């Protein structure tokens, strides 16, 4: 849960280069990918189970 | 100066936080067209030695956001207000810009008399402009004085044909005022130089009066290297002060692997779009 985003899967860091404003990552049929952590600055890709 | 000039590809924001990667997007905001014209408003010295009034900061009608554009080396250009009265009956919007600094302030200006101005009006003998900058008197009820880092952030022109552009686009919609900043350090020889780059989201600011008329605060002392003419209408010359008005449309976005808009195309201006 992070920010009121519900999901499950396993989160690994990855090489996203997130520009200081944009903090969601998505890709194609609106599923997310990436989330910023609420209290660290570090960015993490997110996979399905 | 009133004239028109041809604005090629310069006008996309980002329209959302959320971050993608090598996907065309297609969206429905409010954009500045495509090959759209814009006026070249002036500041000159009209008869500079005296006090000549010179009328070069007018009032605007602000149909549904403004473009913005500014080419010049120097910090002459700082400050906007905005509002449907300027008035004592209602609030008024104030973005002016400190010395590193920027201070907004949603307030009742009553009297706005004009821009402070030196008689002299001269820069090519003395360069201090200090502390002249009073325009508003009585500030009755009012709050919301947002601070923060300034918006401006001088990049230092220097060997000649090298200076900054600046662009900004103002939005007002559902209480909330959104500012979209760029600066290009590359101008070269063209006043509005073909490229297609980004605009910047900077600041978030919920006021939620509603806006209807606005003015520029310019450094009325003194403004050199300015031609002028009393032409109107679809003429030629230099303002180096130009303005733009959106419009809901319809754009193809496409994002570099990156996350960086490189290309985009209006979906009615032409059939091959
Ligand atoms: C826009 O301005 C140009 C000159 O810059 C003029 O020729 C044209 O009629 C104007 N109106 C348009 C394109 O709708
Ligand atoms: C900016 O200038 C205004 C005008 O005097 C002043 O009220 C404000 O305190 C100044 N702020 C900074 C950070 O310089
Ligand atoms: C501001 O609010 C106070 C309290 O209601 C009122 O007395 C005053 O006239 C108001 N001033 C303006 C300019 O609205
Ligand atoms: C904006 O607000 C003012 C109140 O001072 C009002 O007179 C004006 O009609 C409003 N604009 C529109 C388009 O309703
Ligand atoms: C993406 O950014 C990286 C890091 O600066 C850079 O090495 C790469 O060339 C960029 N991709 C482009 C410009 O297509």
């Amino acid at each position: 849960n992070f920010n009121g985003l519900t999901g499950t899967g396993v989160l690994t860091e990855s090489n996203k280069k997130f520009l200081p404003f944009q903090q969601f990552g998505r890709d194609i049929a609106d599923t997310t990918d990436a989330v910023r952590d609420p209290q660290t600055l570090e960015i993490l890709d997110i996979t399905p189970c | 100066t009133q004239s028109y000039t041809n604005s090629f590809t310069r006008g996309v924001y980002y329209p959302d936080k959320v971050f993608r990667s090598s996907v065309l997007h297609s969206t429905q905001d409010l954009f500045l067209p495509f090959f759209s014209n814009v006026t070249w408003f002036h500041a000159i010295h009209v008869s500079g030695t005296n006090g000549t009034k010179r009328f070069d900061n007018p009032v605007l009608p602000f149909n549904d956001g403004v473009y913005f554009a500014s080419t010049e080396k120097s910090n002459i250009i700082r400050g906007w207000i905005f509002g449907t009265t300027l008035d004592s009956k209602t609030q008024s919007l104030l973005i002016v810009n400190n010395a590193t600094n920027v201070v907004i302030k949603v307030c009742e200006f009553q009297f706005c008399n004009d821009p402070f101005l030196d008689v002299y009006y001269h820069k090519n003998n003395k360069s201090w402009m200090e502390s002249e900058f009073r325009v508003y008197s009585s500030a009755n009820n009012c709050t919301f004085e947002y601070v923060s880092q300034p918006f401006l952030m001088d990049l230092e022109g220097k060997q000649g044909n090298f200076k900054n552009l600046r662009e900004f686009v103002f939005k007002n919609i559902d209480g909330y005022f959104k500012i979209y900043s760029k600066h290009t350090p590359i101008n070269l020889g063209r006043d509005l130089p073909q490229g297609f780059s980004a605009l910047e989201p900077l600041v978030d600011l919920p006021i939620g009066i509603n806006i209807t008329r606005f003015q520029t605060l310019l450094a009325l002392h003194r403004s050199y290297l300015t031609p002028g003419d009393s032409s109107s209408g679809w003429t030629a010359g230099a303002a180096a002060y130009y303005v733009g008005y959106l419009q809901p449309r319809t754009f193809l976005l496409k994002y570099n692997e990156n996350g960086t808009i490189t290309d985009a195309v209006d979906c009615a201006l032409d059939p091959l779009s």
